[PDB]
């Protein structure tokens, strides 16, 4: 009952599960990138991204918080806030 | 495609189908903004009187003390004896009491007559 | 027994000619020596009751209550500091001497020869407690609480005196054996009804019964800890003892006239168990709990079975210990937070962790813990009332269920689930608190081993 | 929707503070606690066995109306160990 | 019943602690060949439900229903026990299928770890006590009643018939 | 079986009913039909404390079964032949009770329908 | 050393746990076979359940009519 | 009923209904691939009428969507074992002492843990030093007498911390 | 700290349930799935797990030999 986590490892895992998705290119997928502006997905696909990573990490984020992610850096930051990733 | 979800004293109406959140008035949005302003000011002064390291003790909620003194001390004033209060007082103070009274006299008279004859289970009835 | 009376007189000027930081040691040490002296008492054997003096005597029903009183005194004097410890030494000596004088009148009350002497010591039991709770009630309506207190008890207890002078002037002297050994069945006139109703009505006020109950909870929520524990335990179980003594007379008419008192007793037991399930202001919950348990006592007294009397006196002693404990629990949380509310102060599963077991055991004894004295007393009460009536068990079991429910809710309201994260001042558990706890609950379970003392005169 | 950038900046300051706090919670004094200072079965089920066998002869039988037993069943084709006499068995069985 | 659901609940709690305390049947589907010890434990428990002929769970339940059938029966409760026998068969089958048999669905970075001496000792010893002790205990009792032993057709076969259907 | 369907749907007349079973008096069609062997020693039946509702027929098989079960106890799988004998004797008694039911059924049906067709 | 976790892959299994598991399942089946073959025959009731007892007229006694 | 605004931006209400319908269909549908089929069919049904430029037609479809959702909902949604009402819901809450405490320990145990207590003292220095002027002046200067929000500004002035940091940063690890 | 995270462009989905549902959804006229996220939930040491009756068939794929040996004993 002690899963280890690290910031770079969970960053690479979130980047990996973003790269698994179809309509964004695996070539140009930044750590620091917008969602609505440059990646070419709407609000609906963005919340589908949210739903899939909720289903993988086992804890939801609310719609009162789902307005305001917009970039994977804050995603890694918020999930690190939930997990409190230090030794 | 449904019986439209009747509300009741247990049937809590969920916030999806209100349906008063459809024809929203602009003054109702203004009321929501005033509600946000009230909660904003109250949580602001909570975080003022809450995060002080110089402060030591409790938060001193005025509203909870207000509710408690309303619930305990503010009962007997105000009051007037109305029709509903007097009727409900006679219904909850006298009714079930006289109900148990008559059934206890009835069962006691049954027991009294059945032991007055002598055809009881007193073959051994030690612990009275 | 005057060998037990006169050192209590000698302890009265002890606080006066004790110096500073020496009142505590002298009072506590010498009152615990009085506790050994109190445990020496039980020489009583078998058939009759023992006589101590030209004046008075000890019954087998007086002795456990005298033990309870002289055992509750040092616990209480140990209890009632630190909320008056910032005030003056002369006023502290006044308070200690007032408690010792109160104890002395209580011992005269329990060990009475005659019911006139019992009446003198009855209102002497009343009066200094009101001075105590009025001078240190520490809440704004202590005035109205004491006013209600003395008016209800002196108004209910007034015709008792005239009825006792009537029993004097028509039957000779009032000493319990010659008051006994001579009685006659007094027929269904009205004078028997009024005299019976006067004496029983005075003690109905003293229990209290349901229709005159609001006497009690204001005098608990607006009293300090010493007057509250003495008030509940000693005063209400003293009224029960007084009814147990006086009820030897007027047995042929009490069958005709004793039905509606049973009625108000049972139905008010139900409604009082109902009222102390929802309320906040935790201090009131013990008071309405005491109303419930003494209504159960009153049902057990007006049914006239030896089973009933033994169960009633066991319930008396057990609930006295229980209510004094739970008063001390409420004062512990009040020393932690100056709130007196219930829904505010929460948490304390982590904080003060072994106090949780004491709160557990308190809700267990009000929950009728199944080897406790409380359950044994209520069990004999339920057995005797079902022998008296084959139909009464609905109200008894509903009292049992709701009693369990409000005792458990009283447990899990303030000390279950989550810290409120704004208290952020409280200190860990003191030595004195759990010391008072060990003084409460060890003799209760050690009586739960061998309860041969705590049953009635027909043991 | 999204953050206002003032919330982004405030978010960054408290993420720095949270990471430094949990860095401090990671303890390593390298000596964190520091103080000033068949035989099982033999004792545990031979001492109370001795005590209960001591109590369950003498006191429990000097109390006369005490521990008592529904007898083991005697059978009609056997012999008695205490007194000793044969019981008559059952008679002819047939037509099985 | 005591041996039965002691072993069953303890196997279930083993799996729930193995799978991040998620406790649910949604996202649980196919977990056979993920270590077969607990899966074997669960399926031997659920086969011992309603007494596959004839095991430790056979004797009690089946002699009870046949002894209820061959008596002054109140004509509705026997029908209740029959339909409930079919129902406990179908939800034992459904808990098997939605526990171990569908497709594997669970979060990644698994702590699925039953490399544990304590738990294999406990589950091992309870399956030993769950396969011999039913017959052993049911054999060495004094007969305190009359066994029936005389049943018609489809009155002794009826339990097996209903559980199979 | 069809006995219950006929008894609850057709007539309950020709089908006899439990707890009121002996309807005709005896020796109507017996002649000289009673043995009731029962040499199972009533006093020794008291002396061997059987369970109640077992102090009955076929008790001696149970006596021998408990006898061998006692006198060779840790032989765990010993007594089975006498066990089957006791089961077979209760099978005999159960068949005899079914014979009682069907004998009353045949008597009641045949004689009652004959006399109530031509009487 | 003991096990270490993995990422999205089928977990590995030691030969010991799988051989105990298949051993316990097969010994369950072994006990139910030797219990099912050698001695019982507990499916059938060890007795021929009779017909309507004899179908014999006036054996058990009916009167001539 | 929200922290920031008073209204809740109708697009977001549509998005809330999207997430709740998708979650209830997760609860409705096992095997995950027929689920993927049904989710893509629902997503296509939403995309049938995405670019309606009206608003009364949009909220009429919203009302009918709420009716069809409340009819076709599910009793027990698959809520996660950290979600409110779920399996855990602070399951390991047992060791959540807020760290205003631990200063009321005995100094023997405080001699046992010297490093953490000295560093707690320097955090206490950091708390007290920035508390009065910057925090109180930013709370009393930049807001209007009606505060009108729940968010607090960063201390972008020169140096030290944005206000109210103590209880927000010093809350426990959420898994002891 | 390495985990080494077995990467993308490895699945290339090809699997039977997702293939059938992509073809059905394409003939329906959508052609817009999530992606290959179920591939590690579908194949590997996965992909022909046994059915219901095979779990009870697991009981006697080894016990018959020992049973016939015990009968011969």
């Amino acid at each position: 009952d002690a899963p280890p986590l690290t910031l770079e490892g969970i960053k690479d895992r979130v980047l990996y599960v973003l790269k698994l998705y179809d309509k964004i290119d695996p070539e140009k997928l930044s750590v620091n990138s917008h969602f609505m502006k440059d990646l070419g997905l709407d609000s609906l696909d963005q919340v589908e991204i949210i739903m899939a990573m909720e289903d993988e990490f086992g804890f939801e984020i609310p719609d009162i918080d789902a307005e305001k992610l917009m970039c994977p850096q804050e995603i890694v930051d918020y999930i690190a806030d939930k997990k409190d990733v230090y030794e | 495609s449904f019986p439209k979800y009747e509300p009741s004293r247990l049937a809590s109406l969920p916030t999806t189908l209100d349906p008063a959140e459809y024809d929203i008035s602009s003054e109702t949005r203004k009321a929501q903004a005033e509600r946000l302003a009230i909660r904003s000011r109250l949580k602001r002064e909570y975080q003022l009187q809450y995060n002080d390291p110089s402060r030591r003790g409790v938060v001193e909620d005025p509203a909870l003390i207000r509710w408690t003194c309303a619930r305990s001390a503010n009962v007997y004033p105000n009051f007037r004896p109305n029709t509903k209060t007097s009727l409900l007082g006679a219904l909850f103070g006298i009714g079930p009491l006289i109900f148990w009274y008559y059934v206890f006299k009835t069962d006691r008279d049954r027991k009294e007559k059945l032991i007055q004859e002598g055809k009881l289970d007193r073959t051994f009835n030690i612990s009275y | 027994m005057l060998k037990y009376i006169i050192p209590t007189m000698m302890l009265m000027p002890l606080t006066w000619l004790s110096k500073n930081s020496m009142i505590w040691i002298n009072t506590t040490l010498h009152s615990l020596l009085i506790s050994l002296t109190s445990l020496l008492l039980l020489n009583q054997f078998g058939d009759n009751s023992l006589n101590f003096s030209l004046t008075f005597f000890s019954d087998s029903l007086s002795t456990p209550l005298l033990i309870l009183t002289m055992w509750l005194l040092p616990l209480m004097l140990m209890a009632s500091q630190h909320h008056l410890s910032k005030e003056n030494l002369a006023r502290k000596k006044l308070f200690i001497s007032m408690l010792i004088l109160l104890q002395l009148f209580l011992i005269m009350t329990f060990t009475a020869t005659e019911l006139i002497f019992f009446y003198i010591m009855f209102e002497a039991t009343l009066v200094p407690t009101l001075i105590i709770i009025t001078r240190w009630g520490n809440q704004t309506e202590r005035l109205n609480a004491g006013l209600y207190f003395l008016f209800y008890t002196l108004a209910g207890s007034l015709p008792l005196l005239v009825a006792l002078i009537y029993i004097q002037n028509t039957m000779g002297s009032l000493n319990f054996l010659i008051l006994q050994y001579w009685v006659q069945p007094m027929p269904n006139s009205w004078s028997n009804t009024f005299m019976w109703l006067a004496c029983m009505m005075a003690f109905m006020v003293k229990m209290p019964l349901y229709g005159l109950h609001l006497w009690l909870p204001k005098a608990h929520v607006e009293a300090p800890i010493a007057g509250s524990m003495v008030l509940a335990a000693i005063l209400l179980k003293l009224g029960g003892y007084g009814m147990m003594r006086i009820t030897l007379l007027l047995n042929p008419i009490t069958d005709f006239m004793a039905y509606p008192f049973i009625m108000l007793s049972l139905w008010g037991m139900i409604m009082t168990s109902s009222i102390c399930l929802r309320q906040t202001d935790l201090k009131s919950l013990i008071a309405y709990s005491s109303v419930s348990h003494m209504a159960l006592v009153i049902v057990a007294i007006l049914i006239q079975t030896p089973w009933s009397y033994m169960g009633a006196t066991a319930l008396m002693i057990a609930h006295g210990l229980t209510s004094s404990m739970l008063f001390c629990l409420a004062n512990s949380n009040y020393e932690r937070v100056h709130s007196r509310t219930m829904i505010l102060a929460r948490g304390l599963q982590t904080l003060l962790p072994l106090m949780a077991a004491w709160w557990l055991l308190a809700s267990l004894t009000n929950l009728a813990l199944p080897p406790s004295i409380n359950l044994i007393g209520e069990l004999f009460v339920v057995m005797s009332t079902f022998s008296w009536s084959n139909i009464t068990i609905i109200l008894m079991g509903l009292n049992m269920v709701i009693t369990a429910l409000y005792s458990l809710y009283m447990l899990i309201t303030t000390q279950r689930g989550k810290h409120t994260h704004h208290i952020n001042n409280i200190l860990p558990s003191f030595t004195r608190e759990n010391a008072l706890m060990s003084l409460h609950m060890l003799p209760l379970l050690l009586l739960s081993l061998n309860p041969k003392i705590i049953l009635g005169p027909l043991y | 929707s999204g953050y206002t950038p003032d919330e982004k900046l405030r978010l960054q300051q408290l993420r720095e503070l949270r990471r430094r706090w949990l860095k401090d919670q990671e303890l390593s004094p390298r000596e964190p606690v520091l103080p000033p200072r068949s035989i099982f079965a033999f004792t545990h089920v031979l001492i109370p066995v001795w005590i209960i066998h001591y109590y369950l002869k003498y006191h429990v039988t000097t109390k006369p109306y005490t521990i008592v037993e529904k007898k083991p069943r005697i059978f009609p084709g056997d012999t008695i160990l205490e007194t000793g006499e044969v019981i008559p068995p059952m008679k002819e069985f047939p037509d099985q | 019943h005591a041996f039965f659901k002691a072993m069953l609940f303890m196997c279930s709690g083993s799996i729930i602690h193995s799978l991040n305390d998620e406790q649910d049947i949604r996202k649980m589907g196919g977990l056979f060949k993920a270590m077969p010890f607990t899966t074997t434990a669960l399926i031997i428990g659920s086969l011992a439900l309603t007494g596959m002929p004839f095991l430790t769970g056979f004797y009690s339940k089946d002699l009870i229903i046949e002894s209820a059938n061959t008596s002054y029966t109140n004509a509705w409760a026997l029908l209740m026990t029959l339909v409930a026998t079919s129902f406990t068969a179908i939800y034992s089958t459904r808990i098997i299928f939605f526990a171990l048999l569908g497709q594997p669905r669970f979060p990644t970075l698994i702590n699925i770890n039953e490399n544990n001496p304590f738990l294999i000792n406990s589950i091992k010893r309870l399956l030993i006590g769950s396969l011999f002790a039913g017959f052993i205990i049911s054999n060495n009792i004094p007969p305190m009643t009359i066994p029936q032993m005389t049943m018609p057709h489809y009155l002794k076969m009826t339990a097996l018939t209903v559980t199979i259907l | 079986g069809a006995h219950l369907a006929r008894r609850y749907l057709g007539d309950a007349s020709v089908e006899p009913e439990p707890l009121r079973m002996p309807t005709f008096p005896p020796d109507y069609g017996f002649p000289e039909r009673k043995e009731r062997e029962m040499v199972a020693t009533q006093q020794e039946m008291n002396d061997a404390q059987l369970v109640l509702q077992q102090r009955d027929y076929c008790a001696h098989y149970l006596i021998r079964f408990l006898k061998c079960k006692r006198d060779s106890f840790p032989n765990f799988l010993a007594c089975k032949h006498e066990q089957h004998d006791w089961d077979y004797c209760e099978h005999l008694d159960y068949v005899k009770r079914m014979k009682e039911f069907e004998r009353e059924r045949r008597l009641l049906q045949r004689k009652k329908r004959r006399e109530q067709r031509e009487a | 050393a003991h096990i270490e976790p993995r990422y999205r892959q089928f977990p590995q299994l030691t030969r010991s746990q799988v051989i105990q598991a298949e051993f316990f399942s097969a010994t369950m089946w072994f006990w139910i076979l030797w219990r099912f073959w050698h001695d019982s025959d507990a499916v059938l009731g060890h007795f021929p359940y009779p017909d309507p007892s004899q179908w014999t007229d006036e054996e058990l006694g009916i009167p001539p009519d | 009923f929200l922290p920031s605004a008073a209204y809740l931006t109708h697009q977001q209400k549509v998005l809330q209904l999207y997430k709740r319908a998708l979650r209830h269909l997760e609860s409705r549908c096992v095997h995950r691939d027929k689920y993927r089929y049904f989710a893509c069919l629902l997503r296509a049904r939403f995309d049938e009428h995405k670019n309606e430029k009206d608003m009364v037609k949009a909220t009429q479809l919203l009302r009918e969507a709420e009716k069809e959702f409340w009819h076709g909902q599910h009793p027990q949604p698959y809520i996660f074992p950290e979600s409110p009402g779920g399996t855990s819901y602070e399951r390991y809450e047992c060791y959540k002492v807020p760290e205003w405490c631990l200063d009321d320990w005995h100094p023997s145990e405080k001699a046992m843990y010297p490093d953490y207590f000295a560093k707690r003292e320097q955090w206490k220095k950091l708390r007290r030093e920035s508390w009065e002027r910057e925090v109180k002046q930013l709370q009393e200067e930049t807001p209007v007498g009606g505060p009108r929000t729940e968010a607090l500004p960063p201390a972008r002035k020169q140096g030290d911390l944005p206000p109210l940091w103590w209880h927000i940063v010093t809350r426990p690890r959420e898994r002891p | 700290s390495k985990m080494e995270l077995p990467d993308y462009k490895q699945w290339k989905i090809e699997g039977t349930p997702l293939e059938t549902v992509q073809e059905k959804l394409a003939a329906r006229g959508l052609r817009d799935p999530w992606g290959r996220n179920e591939a590690w939930r579908y194949m590997g040491g996965f992909a022909n797990n046994v059915s219901f009756v095979g779990a009870l068939l697991k009981g006697f794929k080894w016990g018959f030999a020992a049973f016939v040996v015990a009968v011969g004993a």
